[PDB]
């Protein structure tokens, strides 16, 4: 609601958005971060689907390029949504146990962070290692920032993650309604627009699927 | 100041300081202010896309003659199938529409290109965008405001005109006018429908009723042929 | 001094000339309460409107079938549409009063409570919803154009025409079944047949209206 | 004032600001059943526990139904699921029915007399010291302590919002369970069927089609 970047050029933005979180573009048609501690929450919630989206579609859409090209490996040519389905050197069931206990221990200290910043900042075992003082949840930085960019231009490098990380989650439902949509892998869907764009829209596909 | 009954009183509400005002709002359409605003922007968007058709049919009639205007979507045939066609037009509309609208809603908030911080519109009016949208002014601006709303409401009435002939006639603007001007006595609407209280005769419909494009068969319906004199 | 119903008659007194339509015409005193004079007001303009509605969907799917548009007539128009749409009858009564009911009550509350609407309760409307007058809910979705909020005078004489035009639509509406009724044609057939032999085709050589006859 | 139809007449006892006070209050009591306040208590810790009791059973008939209808689950119907559990069971119905009401009896009976006396069930002594978690807190309905273990009744700023939902989707579920029942006996198919058929053809698939609903259509 000031002069700070807007979705709609032009329109009255909610004044709750004052441009301090990153991507501020007064977007909240449904008014939902209209009270803060939702807001609070809203804001950590969209940095974690974000950066997980944002790893997921990267590993949805690289081995399948790698497949397209000569490389060879194990998985080669296995569609994201069969994955599961593929034979590791432990059983699924396995896998899954030992991910959500080692994730309990990670979400549970980041979760610490959240609710009293700079509350697990420090090596419960080597109790000297620890994370610079100055932190906010979602942004942990010290070994998690190994290279020292937060010193830079912090403000752009949020916006820069916040912007990345919409676009992934966006790409992620493209992938999950295409795959059930068109029943093929993503690189195959942008393959058949690419040679016929024109008669490859989702409006012509759904059509004939009518 | 000329008017459209000369020796008549205009409406109050039209004072004569829109163009083309020539205190005609027989119903009191446009005595609220916010909904004149509203229409004001209307009569020039049909004005334009209006004079745009008739010139765009006329020529199309002169260098094509073989298509008939009213036969042109199932006639013309592109590699861009009709849904990518459609597609492309709908994105681009929708942007120009909005980028349009929201200049009467919040008018000087969309005068800037959105990809060029350097360039924006001078502050204008609504429905004179101006700018990079007129490069050239050929005399007093003022005069061709009058000259495009005349020029606009005469190519509306037209098109208008075009229609009804083509479902009449089955014909172009310029067949029409061929017709008509081989036998005037027997080419006019009264010499083709009569309305009588013991009868009524009404020209048939010369458009098919359906179109087969595409294996879709599209609805293409003449109008109010029930009310046809 | 107005024209009235019955001239040479007074005026009654809980009608003022003040409402569209005041001719004086209330011989039973069924408006004689006010509240209920309000009540009634909403009614006959609901009535009207609905009947104005009906009379032009009458007469334009009387006039296509007249000519050879295949529109059915009004009294087989709900068998058709059902039958040839392969509509579900009870789904469609059902829609309807749920679409309906909404609107009735939404208009209902506004008569217990002028303006009781606007709170933003619906979707965070609240001017479209706020009701000029009993019976005349102006703004911007009832009024989209304005007409109501422009030339004071203009809105007074455009009332005069919706009561007068809403009358003489309910007025024909009852003709339109009475005809049917007692001849058991359309509407549009009705007038040829009149008009061909207007003083040997009529009501009184109906066989039905006088019995005596 | 929210209202569940606006421009009525709120009871002047739904306007009291105690009744304020309580989640969901939309002025909705056209039979003024809680005109009387000692009354409206009683009546908001039944709409409490009818509203949690709802919310456990439906989540136990259509998360159960659609992981069946995927295929993670074989779960039986919900209204042919206990002929199914009682057939290989370790007790006839009677017993288990019996060992329930004995072991519900004595919740019930606590929570009962700290209605009629909050604070009551802290009596020391009482409970092999397990009694000092058995008091409640300050509103009735809600007791907190060994029931909320993740302490998340002790956001005051969240508090309200975390009630309004639970009577929301409490309201939603009882409502959900009525519909269960009726269609039950409308269609003779299960919830999770009802929602796939209607789907299909909704304009076709509806109450005013199934032959009960509407007699009179
Ligand atoms: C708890 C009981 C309760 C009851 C009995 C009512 C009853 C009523 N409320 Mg009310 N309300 C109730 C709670 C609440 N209301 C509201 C908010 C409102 C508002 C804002 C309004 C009402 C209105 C009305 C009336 C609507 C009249 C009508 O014919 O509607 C039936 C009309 C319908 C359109 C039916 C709805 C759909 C139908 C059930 C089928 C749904 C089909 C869909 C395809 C669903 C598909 C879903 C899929 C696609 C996801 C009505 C008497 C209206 C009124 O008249 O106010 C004066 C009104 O404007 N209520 C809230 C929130 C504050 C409530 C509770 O929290
Ligand atoms: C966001 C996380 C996530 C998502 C979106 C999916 C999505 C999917 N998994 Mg999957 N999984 C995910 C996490 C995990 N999976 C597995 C282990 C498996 C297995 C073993 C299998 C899948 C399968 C599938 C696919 C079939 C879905 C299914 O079972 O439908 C039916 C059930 C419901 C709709 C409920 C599907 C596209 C299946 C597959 O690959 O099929 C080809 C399969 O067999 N997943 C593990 C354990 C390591 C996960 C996480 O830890
Ligand atoms: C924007 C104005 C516009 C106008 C005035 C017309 C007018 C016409 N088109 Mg055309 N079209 C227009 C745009 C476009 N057309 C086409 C594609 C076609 C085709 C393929 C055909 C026509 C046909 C026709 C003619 C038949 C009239 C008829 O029965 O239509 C009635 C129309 C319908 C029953 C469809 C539904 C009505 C309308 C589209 C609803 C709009 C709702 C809004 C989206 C909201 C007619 C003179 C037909 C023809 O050649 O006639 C012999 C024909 O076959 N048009 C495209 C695709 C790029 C257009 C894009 O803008
Ligand atoms: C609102 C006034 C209204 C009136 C006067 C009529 C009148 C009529 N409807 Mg009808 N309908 C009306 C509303 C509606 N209809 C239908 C749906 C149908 C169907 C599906 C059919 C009729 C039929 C008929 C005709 C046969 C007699 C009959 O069953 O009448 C019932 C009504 C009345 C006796 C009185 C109505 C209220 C006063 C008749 C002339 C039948 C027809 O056309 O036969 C050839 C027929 O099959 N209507 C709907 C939508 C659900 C309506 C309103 O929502
Ligand atoms: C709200 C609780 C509740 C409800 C609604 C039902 C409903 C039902 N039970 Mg069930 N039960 C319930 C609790 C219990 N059951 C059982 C044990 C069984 C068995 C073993 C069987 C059923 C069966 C049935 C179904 C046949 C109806 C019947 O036998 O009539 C009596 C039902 C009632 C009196 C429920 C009404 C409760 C009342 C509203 C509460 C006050 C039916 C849909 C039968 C079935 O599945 O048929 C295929 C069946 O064989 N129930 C136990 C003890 C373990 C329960 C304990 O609470
Ligand atoms: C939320 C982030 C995320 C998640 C959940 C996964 C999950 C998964 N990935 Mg990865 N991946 C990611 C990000 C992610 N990826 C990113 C950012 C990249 C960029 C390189 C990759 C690149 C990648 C490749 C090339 C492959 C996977 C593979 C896999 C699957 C099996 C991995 C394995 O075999 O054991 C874990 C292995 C180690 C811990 C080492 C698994 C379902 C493998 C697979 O699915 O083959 C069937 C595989 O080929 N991923
Ligand atoms: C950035 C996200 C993204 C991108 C780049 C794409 C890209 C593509 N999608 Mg798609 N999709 C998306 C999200 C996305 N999708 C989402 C969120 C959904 C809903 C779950 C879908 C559901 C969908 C279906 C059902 C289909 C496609 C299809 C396609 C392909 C061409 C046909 C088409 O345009 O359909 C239309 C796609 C949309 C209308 C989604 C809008 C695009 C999102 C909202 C981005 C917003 C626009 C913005 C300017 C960014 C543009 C992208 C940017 C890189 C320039 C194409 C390569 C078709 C296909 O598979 O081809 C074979 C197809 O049938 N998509
Ligand atoms: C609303 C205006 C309008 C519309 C909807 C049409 C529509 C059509 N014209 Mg047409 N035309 C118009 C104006 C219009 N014309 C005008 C003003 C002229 C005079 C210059 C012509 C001269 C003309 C000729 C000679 C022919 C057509 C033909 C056609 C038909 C197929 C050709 C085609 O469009 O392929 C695709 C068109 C293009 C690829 C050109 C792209 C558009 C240009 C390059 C950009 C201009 C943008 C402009 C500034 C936007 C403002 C315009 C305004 C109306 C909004 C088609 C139905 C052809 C036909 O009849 O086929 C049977 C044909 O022979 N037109
Ligand atoms: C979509 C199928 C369809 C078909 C086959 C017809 C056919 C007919 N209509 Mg029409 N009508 C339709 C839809 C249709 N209508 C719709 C959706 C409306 C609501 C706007 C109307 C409103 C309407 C009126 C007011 C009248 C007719 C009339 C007529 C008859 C005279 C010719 C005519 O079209 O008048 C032209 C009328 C139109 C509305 C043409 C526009 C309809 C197009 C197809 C919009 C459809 C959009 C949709 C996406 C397809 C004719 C038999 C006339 C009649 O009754 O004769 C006595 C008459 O006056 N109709
Ligand atoms: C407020 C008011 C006021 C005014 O004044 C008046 C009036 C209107 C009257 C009122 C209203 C009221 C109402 C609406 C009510 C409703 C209720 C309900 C529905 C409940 C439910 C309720 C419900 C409930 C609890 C439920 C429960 C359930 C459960 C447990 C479950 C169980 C189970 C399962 C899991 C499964 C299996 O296999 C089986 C079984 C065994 C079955």
């Amino acid at each position: 609601d000031a002069a700070l970047p807007s979705w709609m050029p032009g329109a009255d933005l909610p004044g709750y958005l004052n441009g301090t979180l990153p991507g501020d573009f007064g977007f909240d048609p449904l008014y939902l971060g209209q009270d803060p501690v939702k807001l609070k929450w809203y804001a950590q919630a969209e940095l974690m689907n974000a950066r997980f989206a944002m790893l997921a579609v990267a590993g949805i859409l690289v081995p399948e390029l790698l497949s397209n090209i000569g490389f060879s490996w194990p998985g080669a040519g296995v569609a994201w949504y069969d994955a599961g389905k593929f034979e590791y050197f432990a059983p699924a069931s396995s896998l899954f146990g030992v991910q959500m206990l080692l994730f309990a221990w990670v979400e549970i200290r980041r979760y610490q962070d959240f609710v009293k910043p700079g509350s697990a900042n420090q090596d419960p075992i080597f109790t000297n290692n620890k994370l610079p003082d100055g932190n906010e949840p979602g942004y942990p930085g010290g070994i998690f920032d190994p290279f020292g960019w937060s010193k830079g231009d912090i403000k752009s490098l949020k916006l820069k993650e916040i912007k990345n990380g919409r676009l992934a989650m966006l790409a992620f439902a493209g992938f999950i309604g295409q795959a059930y949509t068109t029943g093929t892998t993503p690189l195959k869907n942008l393959s058949t627009h690419l040679a016929d764009p024109w008669s490859t829209t989702v409006w012509q596909n759904d059509l004939a699927r009518l | 100041r000329p008017l459209w009954l000369p020796g008549s009183t205009p409406p109050a509400h039209l004072k004569g300081d829109l163009p083309g005002d020539f205190g005609f709002d027989p119903l009191g359409l446009g005595a609220n202010a916010e909904s004149l605003k509203w229409f004001k922007e209307s009569e020039l968007v049909h004005s334009r896309w209006a004079m745009a058709a008739v010139a765009g049919i006329l020529v199309q009639e002169i260098v094509r003659p073989d298509v008939f205007w009213y036969n042109a979507g199932k006639e013309v045939e592109s590699p861009l199938g009709p849904l990518g066609l459609l597609a492309v037009e709908f994105f681009l509309m929708h942007w120009v529409e909005v980028r349009r609208w929201q200049d009467l809603r919040k008018p000087g908030s969309v005068d800037q290109d959105p990809i060029f911080s350097q360039y924006k519109l001078p502050p204008h009016e609504v429905g004179y965008p101006g700018g990079v949208f007129a490069p050239f002014i050929p005399g007093d601006l003022a005069e061709l405001k009058v000259k495009e709303i005349k020029n606009g409401r005469l190519a509306m009435l037209a098109f208008v005109g075009f229609v009804m002939a083509a479902q009449v006639t089955g014909k172009g603007p310029i067949a029409a006018l061929q017709e008509h001007l081989a036998d005037p006595w027997g080419t006019t609407i009264f010499s083709k429908a009569a309305v009588v209280p013991g009868q009524a005769v009404a020209p048939p419909c010369k458009i098919p009723a359906s179109v087969s494009y595409k294996g879709i068969e599209i609805p293409t319906p003449c109008f109010l042929q029930g009310l046809w004199p | 001094v107005r024209p009235v119903w019955f001239p040479g008659n007074p005026p009654p007194a809980h009608l003022d000339g003040s409402l569209a339509g005041d001719y004086g015409f209330d011989p039973l005193f069924l408006g004689q309460e006010p509240q209920t004079l309000k009540w009634y007001v909403q009614a006959e303009l609901v009535h009207g409107r609905f009947a104005m509605l009906g009379a032009a969907g009458i007469i334009l799917t009387s006039i296509g079938a007249k000519v050879g548009l295949g529109f059915p007539e009004w009294y087989d128009a709900g068998k058709v549409v059902v039958e040839k749409n392969n509509i579900d009858f009870p789904t469609l009564m059902v829609i309807q009063f749920y679409l309906m009911g909404w609107a009735e009550t939404k208009r209902w509350y506004d008569f217990k409570n002028p303006g009781s609407q606007a709170d933003g309760s619906f979707l965070g409307f609240t001017e479209e919803f706020k009701g000029l007058e009993n019976g005349y809910p102006g703004g911007r979705f009832f009024d989209p154009m304005g007409l109501s909020r422009g030339d004071a005078a203009k809105y007074q004489e455009y009332k005069q025409k919706e009561v007068k035009n809403g009358r003489l639509a309910m007025i024909a509406c009852l003709g339109f079944a009475a005809q049917y009724a007692a001849t058991g044609k359309g509407p549009l057939d009705n007038l040829a047949d009149h008009l061909a032999d207007p003083n040997h085709v009529n009501f009184a050589t109906n066989g039905v209206s006088i019995p005596i006859a | 004032r929210q209202s569940w139809l606006p421009g009525s007449q709120i009871p002047a006892h739904l306007d009291t600001p105690a009744a304020q006070a309580l989640a969901g209050n939309f002025g909705f009591d056209p039979l003024g059943l809680g005109k009387d306040p000692v009354a409206l208590r009683w009546y908001q810790q039944a709409e409490l526990i009818h509203c949690r009791t709802a919310m456990a059973g439906v989540a136990g008939i259509l998360i159960p139904g659609l992981l069946t209808k995927a295929g993670a689950l074989n779960v039986p119907e919900w209204y042919d699921a206990g002929k199914v559990a009682i057939e290989n069971s370790f007790a006839p119905w009677g017993s288990l029915l019996a060992v329930q009401l004995f072991l519900c009896g004595f919740v019930e009976a606590k929570r009962w007399q700290d209605i009629r006396k909050p604070g009551s069930q802290g009596e020391p002594g009482s409970f092999l010291g397990f009694e000092a978690s058995l008091k409640g807190t300050s509103e009735l309905g809600y007791p907190g302590g060994p029931f909320d273990p993740l302490g998340l009744s002790k956001e005051a700023d969240k508090w309200a919002d975390w009630k309004l939902k639970e009577v929301k989707n409490g309201r939603l579920a009882m409502l959900a369970f009525l519909g269960f029942v009726a269609q039950k006996y409308a269609t003779g198919a299960g919830p999770v069927d009802n929602l796939a058929a209607h789907l299909k053809d909704p304009w076709h698939v509806n109450y005013a089609t199934n032959g009960v609903s509407l007699p009179f259509l």
